[PDB]
């Protein structure tokens, strides 16, 4: 439903048309010579254009590989958009399927990369995804499971605060360290106890919080938590 | 001529104390409500100001006198466990956006608290019916992206429950709905103005974080305003009805009428206190 002429002209438009047509070899040929990171109209970049051309019916191996080959050629998956809007890598970490982030990881994007506006590890953006697939993909590629944001929060701590319960469970199962304290002295367990104290006994949320507690204990984490100092 | 906000704040304090020390019950009652509205109208002016943020990485113009926007000061935000990144959504234009303001101690002394203030969307949309000629909407749809401002608002609530420094929550309209979620989840005091209520699906989704409490939310509303005039739950908190609105339900919804109506009530209680001199 989208037309490349609305965003690009000239050499960039010719590359945009090869992306539109899913022509991997033509993309490889043009990408070594075309300005890959100069934005077009409406904040569109050629890399976002490739993402836009690999969804729905067009989520094919070849069109996913177009993403990979653009990045290998110099397209920056961490380039921000204006006013604090996010990069293609951050954007696709929010997806419900890991095919797009994998295409980027296959081009050498670091699973420990930080974003260029805020300096926050991009893996934190997986916590807003509908399922854990993009987090799984980053962990499978070697991301530091205990990486922290600027306030000392880990993914485990942030995921519970986000109420991203399946992300919490996956992180515990993969061996995330549950005893890490953020800068404020809280562990994930401190918040888990608070959530359990506020939940309605027998509710679906109470069952899910107790599942997390059981899995925390199964993986050797301390329960009950030490009070915050 | 003019006068500094610090002088005006002190004078109002003195007037309130006159009412509270009065032997007349009506001056005493007026002094309590005047003290509440004095605080509330400051929160309401912040709730008006958040609509002026354009680039969230830049200063918001027109910040109310005696307040400072710290939304881009990471050193100041970390006192509350906040950073810049968590204050707005980043996939598209930020309809969901929070600003954090700190009061000037030279003006308010210790009478005012830091406040995080929420703005919601101007036109809520069920995601499948958005204009898919807009490429970002097309992309979010095709990538299976989750669309829920209440997730980021509840997350901020989970964080602010840990803050060692007091920080109040405030918001207008849909931002007042978000504010009430953050307030209930954190335990911090909240002020909302013509706020949206919390839908049952939202309350269920986030469990006990959105359960109970609400006693420390002051839910101000202009009598006759759109939302109360209307699966549409009531705004959470202790209702504070405001007469003196003008026009229809749409006009009365605006934050400017909320501010004006609070000022009308202050004038009214001031006149009562002055009548017992």
């Amino acid at each position: 439903d989208l037309k490349p002429d609305n965003y690009f002209s000239g050499q960039q438009l010719t590359l945009a048309r090869a992306i539109e047509n899913g022509e991997v070899d033509e993309v490889i040929k043009l990408a070594s010579g075309t300005d890959l990171n100069k934005p077009g109209k409406e904040d569109m970049t050629l890399l976002f254009w490739a993402v836009m051309n690999s969804i729905n019916n067009q989520k094919t191996p070849e069109r996913l590989n177009v993403i990979t080959m653009l990045i290998k050629a110099g397209a920056d998956p961490l380039q921000p958009r204006p006013q604090g809007k996010n990069s293609p890598a951050e954007f696709v970490l929010m997806a419900d399927n890991a095919d797009w982030i994998k295409a980027m990881l296959n081009a050498g994007l670091s699973p420990n990369a930080v974003d260029k506006t805020f300096g926050k590890p991009i893996i934190f953006q997986t916590l807003e995804a509908k399922n854990t697939k993009t987090l799984q993909a980053m962990l499978d590629k070697g991301a530091d499971i205990n990486i922290t944001d600027s306030l000392g929060n880990t993914l485990l701590i942030d995921a519970l605060d986000f109420h991203s319960y399946d992300h919490v469970l996956l992180l515990l199962e993969r061996g995330a360290d549950p005893e890490i304290k953020a800068d404020n002295g809280w562990t994930m367990g401190n918040q888990l106890q608070r959530f359990l104290d506020r939940a309605k006994v027998g509710s679906d949320e109470y069952k899910k919080l107790n599942e997390i507690k059981d899995v925390l204990i199964q993986h050797g984490g301390k329960w009950p938590p030490t009070p915050v100092k | 001529h003019t006068s500094t906000k610090a002088e005006r704040w002190q004078a109002r304090k003195d007037l309130i104390a006159k009412g509270s020390n009065s032997l007349y019950p009506d001056a005493q009652i007026a002094a309590k409500r005047l003290a509440a509205n004095n605080i509330a109208v400051e929160k309401a002016k912040l709730a008006e100001n958040v609509y002026k943020t354009v680039n969230p990485l830049e200063a918001t113009p027109g910040v109310p006198e005696g307040w400072k926007d710290i939304s881009n000061d990471a050193g100041a935000l970390k006192k509350y466990g906040l950073d810049k990144e968590v204050l707005f959504d980043h996939a598209d234009t930020p309809d969901f956006l929070a600003r954090v303001y700190q009061p000037d101690s030279a003006v308010f002394g210790s009478d005012m608290n830091p406040t995080i203030v929420f703005r919601g969307s101007r036109q809520p949309e069920f995601f499948p019916t958005k204009n898919m000629a807009d490429w970002i909407n097309n992309g979010a749809q095709g990538l299976g992206m989750e669309s829920d401002y209440y997730k980021r608002a509840v997350r901020l609530g989970s964080r602010l429950a840990k803050s060692v420094s007091k920080i109040d929550i405030a918001g207008h309209s849909l931002g007042g709905g978000l504010a009430s979620a953050t307030s209930i989840a954190s335990g911090q005091a909240g002020w909302t103005f013509n706020a949206a209520g919390l839908h049952s699906t939202t309350v269920e989704k986030y469990g006990g974080s959105l359960l109970g409490e609400a006693d420390n939310i002051q839910a101000y509303r202009v009598e006759g305003e759109l939302l109360t005039k209307i699966i549409m739950p009531n705004a959470a908190g202790v209702v504070h009805d405001l007469p003196g609105g003008t026009g229809g339900p749409l006009d009365r919804h605006g934050i400017g009428q909320a501010i004006d109506c609070i000022e009308q009530q202050k004038d009214e209680d001031i006149s009562i206190i002055r009548s017992r001199a």
